[PDB]
């Protein structure tokens, strides 16, 4: 959105892959500077933490994302 | 009145003639000369429109000539004193070599004259669509390309689809020389305007020599390759001898004699206009050739004693002698097989009469005078900048033209094709960015007056292919720009042969009788500029030839802004239309008004016309950059509008209910801030 | 009636006065009314003006600045201002339409300038809506 | 005594103000005509003969103090 001035709901979840090619084949040479991510759940769900980062630095980053941070 | 109750007693005499030719229907003519007679009284013009549209027509014609002809305009400083376009305005455009005021006069040029032009035009184009259907035409375009359009005379036939395609043909092989033409003079305009040009991007619209860029001509001085050695000129050789304005019609008249063209009509050396009176006698000076009639044929002409004006005899000249020729024929169908062969005929009689090697043997260019290979490179070049110069420009505007009559630019995006298309074809670029509100096309005389213009391109094309063939018929050896065709009868006759046709028949057919060919060809005008070609390639070897299309004049000042309205809103989210584009031009003007009076203590008086918005985007982005109030070559550098920024940055985000991630300006970041919470 | 009286005026009864309250809005943290801030609000009354145009009446009508006439102004902060057409100075807009339009974009004039619908009172148009329906 | 006024609707046509923008003050019943040429006369040169007056009475007193 940043690189190929797109409208703001333009481009969700449902049609991320359909648009990555739309958009090369509309232009090359402006896709070569774009950094995509490979991000994927089973590999956000499969760190190995263990005896105390369950608890620390796991745990309590979690709590700050919810709706009532200093009572949970 | 003496000549309009003449001339209505004409235009009326034809409207009562048109309507009994309808009775005579083209399907059942099996003669051509009579079905070609029949065609041009038939055409109904705007006579087929409504009663009530016709006189709507008639007011939008009359107002953009209005406009055009006694639109003014006056300076910052002095508002008294007030320029009309063509004393004034135009000798600004070619003779000053200020960048600041070169770009004054153009772009206060295309403000309010532009805008007048912008809703008239829109009218006019509207009316003219509905004009060329009810004669069976697609569109107006295609109303004007039916002049070169020839219908089944058995293998020259000619469509009216076709001149579109054989007019990209032939540009296509002039694109490697005008880029040579374009980079050379980028190279010399560099050490004109430092600081202003870059050495791989486009030219800048207002340093082209004219208000429009049509002719590069003006720029010779400063792009001139040899300039210690001066151009051939015989304007004083012509007085030492003493040479009137009857000797240098006389002279014009032995060169056709030479061809084998017959002399002139004792009628014509009886009556004409070969000299000025000079009394209180007045009369209009316009160089003209006249066919009156009945074998009377009249020049009219203020003549001085100058190079110029011997080389305009020989040029009017062949007009009356192109008009002598298809006297035999019927009235409707005397004129040129086109509307390009009629001034392609007059102007190689002044090309060949310009040359050294004729001049030499005229009396003038003392006979021992050997032209050096650095007179002839001076020479060359200053006939590319008039003929190959004005190519691209000329192909351009006709290529607008026909695609918003047909509608393939539609009008919300008038002004956004212009500018696209003379970055990649002409390869100049805008000095400031216009929008909608503006009809730059329509600030040239022949678009506001109603005028085709493709026939500066054919007219271009012919007159090399008729000099080419005339020159081989003359037996010349060395380069074509040295040769003469005088004292060479059979040349004279490949001439007459297509000079005593007229229109009786198609134009494809009397090129052949010339050329031997019967399309238009690019390769004779190539190879007239072949000894410049081979110089402009050695001048271009460290340089870089052809033009980027992202470079321009206001680009390193300008500051990007990036709006997400459905990230800080969500739902409860206005649309972003012109309205909200207005109140952010409002609070830039603010944010610079505040700025100059509590850091500099001055009071500038910015309003949202200085903020100037380019390349609006649906994602919502666009760039801008602040002049001046009144002054568009003073830009406010963009390390003193990033402070301005800073400043009221905070006051910029309420008044859109977005919050410094949601309008950003991508070199501008937030910075201050300690959190230091617990005591 | 012998005598004139010095408080009629040709553009007084299409007139709107303003009031503005700076120092019980903010208090502290509170800026300075120059000319600069005159400057804003006669854009904010144009751009209101040119959106009512829009989405009441489908008429594109470009107001400026220059067309919100300011008279009277003092240091509490008041003032009168009426509208007229964009280059016709005997059009003055009437003043029930200015009240429309003052209406439709009054929380974004509000915004502007951090003002809250009580220290920025236009004396003739008062707020309305607003059902207080709390629970279920 | 050059300068000059032009209409809204036809920019081309401007009128001075000795011939023509005296003989409309002078002979219009025409209220919107009449405000037209009183206030648009105001404007341009009402301006410029601002600064311009500033800078005068300024420099006009220095001469009549040196007078006494
Ligand atoms: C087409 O019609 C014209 C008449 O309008 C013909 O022209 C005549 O031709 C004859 C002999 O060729 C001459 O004697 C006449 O003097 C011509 N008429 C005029 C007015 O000059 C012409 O020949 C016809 N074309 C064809 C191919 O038959
Ligand atoms: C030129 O315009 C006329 C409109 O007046 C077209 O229509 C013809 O008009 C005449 C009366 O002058 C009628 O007798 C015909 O019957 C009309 N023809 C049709 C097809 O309706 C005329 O056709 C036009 N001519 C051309 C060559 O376009
Ligand atoms: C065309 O040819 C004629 C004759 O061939 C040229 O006239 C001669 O010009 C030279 C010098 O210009 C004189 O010495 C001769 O006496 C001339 N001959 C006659 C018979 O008068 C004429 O100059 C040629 N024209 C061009 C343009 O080359
Ligand atoms: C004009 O012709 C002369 C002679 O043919 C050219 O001068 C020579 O150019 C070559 C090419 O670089 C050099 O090696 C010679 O030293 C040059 N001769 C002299 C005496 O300097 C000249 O380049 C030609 N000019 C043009 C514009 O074509
Ligand atoms: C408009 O702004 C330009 C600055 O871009 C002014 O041009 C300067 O003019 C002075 C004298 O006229 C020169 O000494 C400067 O060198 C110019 N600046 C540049 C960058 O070349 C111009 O004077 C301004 N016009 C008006 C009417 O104020
Ligand atoms: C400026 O606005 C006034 C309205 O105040 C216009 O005056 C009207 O003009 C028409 C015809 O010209 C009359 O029929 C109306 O009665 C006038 N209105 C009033 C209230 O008297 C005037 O035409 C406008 N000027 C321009 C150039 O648009
Ligand atoms: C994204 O943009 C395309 C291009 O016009 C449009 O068709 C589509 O509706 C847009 N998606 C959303 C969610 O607005
Ligand atoms: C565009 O880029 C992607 C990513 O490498 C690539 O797979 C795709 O083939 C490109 N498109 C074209 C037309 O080459
Ligand atoms: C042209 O006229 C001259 C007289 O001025 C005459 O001598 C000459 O023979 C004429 N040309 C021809 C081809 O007859
Ligand atoms: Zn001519």
């Amino acid at each position: 959105i940043n690189g190929f001035d797109l409208p703001e709901g333009n481009v969700t979840q449902e049609n991320f892959v359909d648009m990555q090619q739309r958009c090369n084949a509309s232009d090359p040479a402006a896709y070569a500077q774009l950094v995509f991510q490979t991000c994927d759940i089973n590999a956000f769900l499969s760190e190995a933490v263990e005896g105390t980062g369950l608890a620390f630095i796991v745990f309590t980053e979690a709590i700050t994302k919810m709706p009532l941070s200093p009572l949970w | 009145q003496n000549m309009n109750n003449a001339g209505d007693k004409w235009s009326a005499f034809l409207k009562e003639q048109s309507t009994l030719a309808q009775m005579y229907p083209l399907q059942e003519i099996q003669n051509l000369t009579v079905k070609l007679q029949l065609q041009a009284l038939q055409q109904n013009g705007s006579s087929v429109l409504s009663e009530d549209k016709s006189k709507r027509l008639n007011t939008i014609l009359n107002t953009m000539s209005t406009i055009y002809s006694t639109g003014k305009v006056c300076n910052p400083d002095n508002p008294q004193e007030c320029l009309l376009l063509e004393p004034g305005l135009n000798e600004i455009m070619a003779n000053s070599l200020d960048y600041n005021e070169r770009l004054w006069a153009w772009e206060s040029w295309r403000s309010e004259v532009g805008k007048q032009l912008r809703p008239l035009y829109e009218e006019y184009v509207v009316l003219k669509n509905e004009m060329a259907r009810a004669n069976h035409y697609e569109d107006y375009g295609d109303y004007w390309r039916g002049d070169y359009e020839v219908n089944g005379v058995d293998g020259y036939d000619y469509s009216r689809g076709q001149l579109i395609e054989d007019v990209e043909h032939t540009f296509e092989e002039i694109k490697p020389l005008y880029e040579h033409l374009h980079a050379y003079v980028r190279a010399k305009l560099m050490n004109a305007y430092p600081s202003y040009i870059s050495p791989i991007g486009c030219l800048p619209a207002h340093l082209l020599g004219d208000m429009w860029g049509r002719f590069w001509t003006n720029l010779y001085s400063l792009t001139v390759p040899f300039g210690q050695k001066p151009n051939i000129d015989v304007t004083d050789a012509m007085v030492d001898q003493a040479w009137d304005a009857q000797r240098i019609f006389k002279e014009a008249e032995k060169f056709f004699v030479s061809v084998g063209l017959p002399n002139m009509t004792q009628g014509f050396w009886e009556n004409s206009m070969l000299t000025d009176p000079g009394n209180v006698q007045k009369a209009v000076c316009h160089p003209t050739a006249w066919d009156l009639g009945k074998g009377d044929f009249r020049i009219l002409m203020c003549t001085k004693v100058t190079m110029d004006d011997f080389l305009t005899a020989h040029h009017e000249m062949g007009h009356i002698q192109y008009d002598m020729a298809y006297a035999a024929q019927p009235f409707l169908l005397r004129n040129g097989a086109n509307e390009g062969f009629h001034e392609a005929v007059g102007e190689i009689m002044s090309l060949s009469a310009a040359t050294p090697k004729h001049l030499k043997s005229i009396g003038l260019l003392s006979p021992d005078f050997q032209e050096d290979n650095e007179t002839e490179i001076n020479f060359l070049l200053k006939q590319a900048l008039t003929i190959v110069g004005t190519l691209p420009f000329t192909y351009m505007l006709e290529k607008w033209r026909w695609m918003v009559f047909k509608g393939e630019i539609p009008k919300d995006q008038w002004m956004k094709k212009w500018w696209e298309m003379k970055r990649e074809i002409v390869g100049v670029v805008e000095p400031v960015p216009h929008d909608e509100t503006y009809c730059d096309p329509a600030s040239l005389f022949h678009v506001s007056n109603d005028y085709s213009f493709i026939r500066y391109y054919t007219r271009t094309l012919y007159q090399f292919q008729f000099q080419e063939a005339l020159c081989q018929a003359a037996k010349h050896e060395g380069p074509l720009h040295k040769c003469d065709i005088s004292n060479s009868t059979e040349a004279g006759q490949k001439l007459f042969n297509m000079l005593r046709l007229g229109k009786s028949e198609p134009w494809t057919l009397a090129l052949e009788n010339v050329v031997g060919a019967k399309n238009m060809n690019v390769r004779p005008l190539l190879n007239y500029f072949e000894p410049l070609f081979t110089w402009l390639k050695d001048q271009n070897k460290n340089s870089f030839v052809g033009w980027s299309t992202d470079w321009s004049p206001y680009a390193d000042q300008s500051i990007k802004v990036r709006i997400s309205l459905k990230s800080a809103l969500g739902d409860k989210a206005y649309e972003w239309n012109d309205n909200e584009m207005y109140l952010f031009r409002s609070s830039v003007a603010y944010a610079m008004r505040q700025y100059f009076l509590k850091v500099k203590n001055q009071m500038i008086l910015f309003g949202e016309e200085d903020v100037r918005v380019a390349n609006l985007k649906p994602r919502i982005s666009f760039n801008f950059f602040v002049t001046a109030p009144k002054n568009v070559s003073d830009i406010i550098p963009r390390t003193e509008v990033e402070k301005a920024i800073r400043m009221s940055r905070s006051r910029i985000n309420d008044a859109f209910r977005l919050n410094d991630n949601s309008l950003e300006f991508l070199g501008i970041q937030p910075t201050l801030g300690p959190p230091n919470q617990p005591p």
